[PDB]
């Protein structure tokens, strides 16, 4: 039947969650149980873009709609989750996460987001798994997938101490790796307590409302967690030369969150061996200069090489990189045509090459106050003069 | 020097090659903005800077060219890129390339009288916001009004005002 | 390319052809509207646009033609309805229609001077309400202020303002 | 159609023949008078009309002609008659009328130049109060501004606004 | 032969059939894996076969869901869209697939020297469908085991442009040999030539009548011999971007100055 | 194999070097070691058009390519460069830079830059 009129309906909404609409897309998988209500096949990807999207795929008290309700909070973002379904023990769940090519021939676990493009076209430009990143086995399918899908991992200790959390970071010397060690300790309406959040996917939401409002040059280390209500161990920003526990974990290659209920996410160095890869804001800003780059030069693969190919290319370069040094994103770049190794042989294979050297903005990562007391001004004034 | 002069010219809209049908092309006047300064203790006005005028190329076809006719009006500006080529002959034979790279917004599209045995030219114009100039493969103009840069031998002349504005 | 010109016009006003007596037409001259747009930090300005110019297409008749010369000064603007045809030749032979139909108001009829021996020219001018071009039977213009579209490639450019002011 | 032009004009002032000096006429222009209407939610102007504009008819004699010159500067405006009338030829020889009578003000005499062996040319010009095109012997044009009137085809167009001012 | 060409019986007679009508024959694999694929496609060393392995997923009406489809005649009408706007010397290699809303298998262009799904079929010469839901037809390479014949650029153009030369040069059959007989079909040929470097297709070619094999014991049988040599456009097959991230420019601004 | 679609590549190369392409033709001898990249025999001109092409044929941490960077910095000039290979006293290092006839035919050292022209149509009118 249908309805003639206007209805009313006593029903019980909680409370909206205004957020900016942002373009990251955000790779999540985790843990759900396949019932009635949820809509949705375990080892298959599905494009998310609401709370109610998320509870009517899984469960709304999964955790897979644990961690979206962690992103939505933040960013209205696009998610590509994969919903993979719980097992008994902790080494077939990490399996499980882990999953592989162990169908017919499809693609389970975390390797289901190698689907995200051509199932959706959304590639995951961050990838979260909330809870089982602290496994070792997890944190390197993580990482050897953020290496294909040219991501950024967010990973997290456990919830142990920071010699845990040192220790589990030692074993991590990749540039796509980002570790945020102290969980989440979230208030749930149900059991009306704090309950615990591996605050991997809280790192994600925010990682990409920094590329709405601020653009994803800018890092994401002094921005507001939303929606947490303290952190699982307090975490120490103090100075002085110290063992601060944000000063401990920073050295240590980890991000925190430091202040005020669990406020504000702190590091900005990923997980490199390198010291040209340190921050994070050298790697998503080289990530994203080239997805804006390709994704804007989908004509060069096509079109036959005439003589002004790589003129074409190369003015055509140069003009999606004013774009970037005009918002702000690199500073004075450099892009020409490689005289060295554009043969011939190689125009007959098809290959042509080009440079694009560019420098990118620094993070104020220490401003230093040089404070001192005198005594200059005691006769300048409080005199009769 | 050598007598040298134009003998031919080319034209690229966005790749594609209008080597049949570019009777005329225009490359952008480069004006500076003068004003005329007239003040204490002189006689005679000594013209100060202040900037470029604007740049407008205009070229024309006098086919149909859907290939030129479909960037007018777009919401994109800055859209329209193009080359505009000469070649510059010289008494010896040596002949020198003037290639102007140059992009902006493809303003007027003016498709004049239609007289039956008269040949009928569209006339375009573009509003140039971005414009190289190279002569022998070397770089004579740089003009990018939006992040300012006036480069005139490769040497930009708006350091001085870039460090002044904090841009 | 081709070397490709104009060869031969035609114009239809209310299905009536005129494949007798139009020895020239015009079509509309699409200009945007530009501003040349100067600000802080930049030298040279850089022409935003601001909407479309008015366009007016103009033909002329050099016999009496009752059929064109009852258009004028309706009370229902956008009435003249009329087909600008030409026939774009080509060196291969491959002739390409350009076609733009066009609906306004027929502005003014001027009737030149009358001398004897002389050929006598009405000169005719209509304020265009509407105008969408075809070249080779694919439309690359289509203009309707009102209602308001501005289709470049089929892509109307003005989804944007559109949305935004809730049309 | 039939390939059709004027070849022979012909004038009468005030029922006299001018048939045998009058080089030039020249019918007024009508002009509608259009403002460039842009406003909400449009993006280009669609030209509203708001009346005609004023017409002027002109005409040169060569000769002395009394019968043309005690027309000028009557304090009876709207005095000058006068019937302006072509022969349209046609390739097949059926030859068109187009006869405008005309009615006003004689607004200026015009001797121009008097060198001694050249052509001396009286131009003048008329004013125009009313106006009514036949051609072919049938109204295309009537054109009475008090007592306001617009037919173009024998439909009188203001009869939409003579009723809203109670005329 | 949408649906049909995944037997390796058809795809023979799709094989032998495109040589004899000098066409390119558009295969497709099976629904399976990337290895169903692979072991498929090295069953053929052909220079007319192009496979596209992933059949489309093609939103049905009448179900009010996805049905599948072979994808072969979806790259066909693609092959052909490509001569009409961009001639048929283009490749059809990242032109869009329209009346689609997904692949049968998810497949993966990404870069990195790695087990890329799309770079997994291309090094078997299977063209895919790479992005968006769908959205764009990918490789370029035939089913050949030639690197003479690798493209189907090379191929496509070699084959049209003689039936440009073939459809033009038919009173050459006919009209019995007089002394410029073979003058006068050089500059025809050289003529119907220079219309194809003039729109692109060739690149300065060569056209001669063969002074070695134009005998008169030829001549009384009607042969009469040319040499038609050319060179085609090359496909950018593979851009290459050479990116740094530098602190040069860290202290040309960012500083006093 | 090979690769469709667009490549990235982090790869760090060190902020070019735009210099004039010049007309003249320099005569370069100085030391390097023939090992497994440097690809020139030692008493063989080879012509140069490039800082590549000088550190494909010679050693990037040889001398004679620290004398091709210090004209492919100004000039893009052509170099034919005879790789005369290291000795160890200075009397014997100089004899080698020398050269002669003392092959079989062959001339090494400066007298291999007389076969600059016929070898590479480059007639040294610069001698470094």
């Amino acid at each position: 039947s249908f309805f003639h009129g206007v209805t009313v309906t006593n029903v019980d909404i909680g409370a909206r969650t205004i957020a900016l609409p942002a373009s990251s897309v955000i790779g999540l998988c985790d843990v759900f149980t396949p019932g009635a209500q949820a809509s949705a096949k375990p080892n298959v990807p599905v494009l998310l873009t609401s709370k109610k999207d998320a509870a009517a795929a899984f469960g709304i008290g999964s955790s897979i709609y644990l961690a979206c309700e962690a992103i939505y909070n933040r960013a209205q973002a696009v998610i590509v989750a994969v919903g993979v379904e719980t097992a008994e023990t902790p080494e077939a769940q990490a399996s499980a996460v882990i999953g592989g090519i162990s169908a017919a021939g499809e693609r389970t676990g975390l390797q289901a987001l190698l689907d995200g493009k051509s199932r959706f076209n959304a590639q995951p430009r961050l990838l979260v798994a909330p809870g089982h990143s602290a496994q070792q086995a997890v944190a390197t399918a993580m990482d050897g997938l953020a290496e294909k899908l040219r991501a950024i991992a967010i990973l997290d200790g456990p919830n142990s101490t920071d010699e845990a959390a040192v220790a589990y970071a030692k074993n991590f010397g990749s540039k796509r790796l980002f570790m945020v060690d102290p969980g989440v300790q979230v208030w749930d309406s149900a059991t009306n307590a704090a309950r615990n959040a591996p605050a991997s996917a809280y790192a994600a939401g925010l990682f990409a409302w920094t590329d709405a409002e601020y653009g994803f040059w800018s890092s994401p280390s002094n921005k507001e967690i939303k929606g947490v209500t303290g952190t699982s161990r307090p975490v120490e920003f103090l100075d002085g030369d110290e063992t601060c526990r944000a000063n401990l974990l920073n050295n240590a290659n980890i991000a925190t969150i430091i202040r005020d209920d669990g406020y504000r996410l702190w590091g900005n160095r990923t997980l490199s061996s390198d010291s040209k890869w340190a921050f994070v804001t050298r790697v998503r800003t080289m990530d994203l200069v080239m997805d804006a780059i390709l994704a804007g030069h989908k004509w060069a693969v096509d079109r036959g090489i005439t003589k002004t190919y790589v003129k074409d290319v190369t003015e055509g370069l140069r003009a999606f990189m004013r774009d970037l040094k005009n918002q702000g994103a690199v500073i004075n770049f450099e892009v020409y045509a490689d005289p060295d190794l554009n043969s011939a042989s190689q125009l007959a294979q098809g290959k042509v090459y080009w440079n694009i050297r560019f420098t990118d903005v620094p993070p104020a990562e220490n401003p230093n106050f040089r404070v001192e007391v005198t005594d200059q001004w005691l006769t300048e004034v409080l005199d009769v003069a | 020097m050598i007598p040298q002069t134009l003998t031919n010219t080319n034209l690229f809209i966005d790749g594609v090659s209008f080597a049949g049908d570019v009777p005329s092309l225009t490359l952008p006047k480069l004006a500076v903005k003068t004003e005329q300064y007239r003040a204490g203790g002189m006689d005679a006005p000594v013209s100060i800077d202040m900037g470029l005028e604007a740049m407008e190329a205009k070229f024309s076809t006098n086919g149909a060219r859907r290939e030129a006719l479909n960037f007018f009006g777009l919401a994109d500006q800055s859209a329209f890129n193009g080359v505009f080529r000469g070649s510059f002959k010289g008494q010896k034979g040596a002949s020198v390339p003037v290639v102007a790279t140059l992009r902006g917004l493809l303003k007027e599209v003016d498709p004049g009288d239609w007289k039956a045995g008269e040949k009928a030219e569209f006339k375009y114009a573009v509003a140039v916001s971005y414009y190289k100039l190279e002569v022998d493969g070397r770089e004579v103009y740089e003009i990018d009004p939006v992040n300012g840069v006036r480069a005139i031998n490769g040497v930009d002349q708006l350091a001085g005002m870039r460090n002044d504005l904090g841009l």
